[PDB]
């Protein structure tokens, strides 16, 4: 039993997939999505393929989808559990909206001032050392999966 | 003593000193941060080490990133405490479609512009509710509520705003929307076809009523603030402006200045900068609105990612301004007085050493008060 | 009733409010006195963050209570 909005958004999501990103529903529960984002060009993640997991709660679209990283990523906005840092949800947004923003965080991984985790503290002080760590982990966990 | 010298001095001092430009004693920052953070102290094991755990992760000496606070500090320095207080008594003017009223308020003098930008935050959700269960004090704000005899908008102040519908009309809408998933749903669904059902017809009709009434309801909330410094120039074609800003979710004025974005935007020219700023409030293309918003207000280097995806600027914006004249001597003395305060209470050979002493003295005052209430 | 809003720099202002007033109502009154956009403020009461959709009564904020105006966003 799926709401009509979720059914037709899924169809438009596959008939017009967001560039550089491929997302599919799960065979059992159609509220779970398996996502794959390409590493943006001229970024420390170029050449990599990053898998994610997206879920649509019962309150969607009045509530935002739930995202989590699968492949290990070195990023000041992603934690050790795959949770991403992003109360600015409107029902006009959709799944492709959330995906385009995650893709944009890899295109510009430099941390924002409010970010106060230590992956963000390392990227701030020794940015050159952190960019090569992001380049290293891209070759490890995102180039053969 | 030029207006340009005023720009270079405040840029130099904010870059070098950050939060110390406000002239607040470090002990006060540490004491106020202490009373704020006394709840976050872990009271299980070693309390002396648990207090230092809170002090180490402190941010009391990192500069504000509120755009409004940054604008308050710019005005205080350029106009003085009394001059700033008079400047805020002035009233904002809505920027014209082309920006002519602002272009015509810079008569080649040392001028300070303060800007407040509002976003229209109209409701996007609705819910059917019975009058007996509708409590405006606790219900979700900025939302439409369809009762069996009335259509109301609950604004952000918790006030019931009537949308001019009769009981017969609302009774028809209330009774036509029966699908359980549509009792508490959204306005302006893209898949609601009013020719496929009486429920979808009623939902589309309600959306049209709300859109027409909301055009006349003040949903404007201030979302951004900054200042523009327009120094005097020799030629009429040599005059340039300098925008100063912090941004809540993004950056401080120190980072703004450190990235030279004030000078990068200054190269757009006075008419070029105003043209984009005026277009920001007039365009109906959310993609154009986003890229202009990113170009003008993003931190340096994030202009293309600032307002994409979830940060796309879907709501209308309006730009308001106010202008007053700057006395360079007043501004340069206000800046020198801050330098005197810094050189006297936090001495050092260079700016970097003075900031570290300032942070240490703020940290030990925070430890002293936290311990005076927890040991 | 009166409530007090105190900042990190020591400044204290008095706001005239009702217990039923929303947090966005309080941020607008701060905008009136300090010129700070409500979108770029954060309010704290007794170590707990005040959310925009709530009211002062949801946190038992009473007469002459002291709130804290946070002007530096720190998250994640």
């Amino acid at each position: 039993g799926l709401p009509r909005r979720i059914i037709k958004e899924t169809q438009r999501l596959l008939a017009e997939p967001v560039p550089g990103i491929k997302a599919e529903p799960d065979e059992s529960n159609a509220r779970y999505f398996h996502v794959v984002i390409a590493g943006p060009q001229d970024s420390p993640f170029e050449g990599g393929t990053f898998k994610l997991e997206l879920f649509l709660p019962e309150e969607y679209p009045m509530a935002a989808p739930k995202v989590r990283f699968m492949t290990k990523i070195y990023h000041p906005n992603v934690d050790k559990l795959g949770r991403i840092c992003l109360d600015k949800w409107s029902p006009a947004l959709q799944i492709r909206t959330v995906l385009l923003s995650i893709q944009a965080l890899l295109s510009a991984p430099n941390p924002d001032d409010p970010l106060a985790n230590d992956v963000a503290e390392q990227w701030k002080t020794n940015e050159a050392q952190a960019i090569e760590t992001a380049r290293a982990w891209t070759r490890l966990y995102a180039m053969n999966n | 003593k030029t207006g340009l010298h005023v720009h270079e001095k405040i840029k130099h001092m904010v870059k070098n000193y950050g939060t110390m430009i406000t002239g607040i004693p470090a002990e006060i920052l540490g004491q106020n941060e202490a009373e704020i953070s006394v709840g976050y102290v872990k009271k299980m094991g070693n309390m002396k080490e648990n207090i230092a755990e809170v002090v180490r992760k402190s941010e009391m000496t990192q500069p504000t990133n509120s755009a409004g606070k940054a604008s308050n500090e710019v005005c205080d320095l350029l106009l003085g405490t009394e001059g700033a207080s008079e400047f805020e008594k002035s009233s904002y003017q809505v920027l014209s479609g082309d920006g002519s009223n602002l272009k015509g308020s810079l008569p080649n003098k040392n001028l300070l512009v303060r800007v407040e930008m509002d976003r229209f935050n109209a409701p996007q959700k609705y819910q059917k509710i019975k009058r007996e269960e509708f409590n405006p004090e606790t219900a979700e704000k900025n939302k439409i509520y369809l009762l069996e005899d009335q259509l109301v908008y609950l604004d952000i102040f918790g006030k019931v705003i009537d949308l001019g519908q009769t009981s017969d009309t609302c009774h028809r809408l209330f009774n036509a929307i029966t699908t359980p998933f549509y009792q508490n749903y959204i306005l302006y669904d893209e898949y609601i076809d009013p020719e496929e059902s009486a429920e979808e017809a009623a939902m589309f009709e309600m959306g049209e009523i709300v859109k027409a009434k909301m055009k006349n309801i003040d949903c404007w909330t201030a979302t951004h603030s900054f200042t523009i410094f327009v120094p005097e120039s020799d030629s009429e074609d040599t005059r340039t402006l300098y925008p100063y800003q912090a941004y809540w979710t993004s950056h401080t004025l120190q980072q703004w200045f450190s990235g030279d974005k004030d000078e990068k935007l200054s190269r757009l020219g006075i008419d070029g900068y105003i043209e984009k700023l005026a277009l920001l409030g007039t365009t109906t293309d959310s993609k154009i609105r986003s890229s202009i918003y990113g170009e003008l207000f993003s931190p340096p280097g994030k202009e293309h990612v600032f307002c994409t995806g979830m940060n796309e600027k879907f709501s209308p914006l309006r730009v308001k301004f106010k202008v007053t004249e700057v006395n360079p001597e007043i501004a340069l003395q206000n800046l020198e007085e801050v330098q005197e305060f810094i050189d006297t209470n936090y001495p050092g050979e260079n700016a970097k050493d003075q900031c570290e002493l300032y942070k240490i003295k703020a940290q030990e005052a925070m430890t002293k008060q936290l311990e005076m209430r927890l040991l | 009733m009166q409530i007090f809003v105190k900042t990190l720099t020591g400044k204290t202002i008095t706001l005239e409010v009702e217990p039923s007033d929303t947090i966005e109502n309080v941020k607008a009154k701060i905008q009136d006195k300090e010129g700070i956009p409500p979108d770029q403020q954060r309010l704290i009461f007794a170590g707990k963050q005040l959310e925009d959709g709530r009211t002062l009564s949801d946190y038992n904020i009473q007469k002459e209570s002291t709130l804290h105006l946070v002007l530096r966003l720190r998250g994640c």
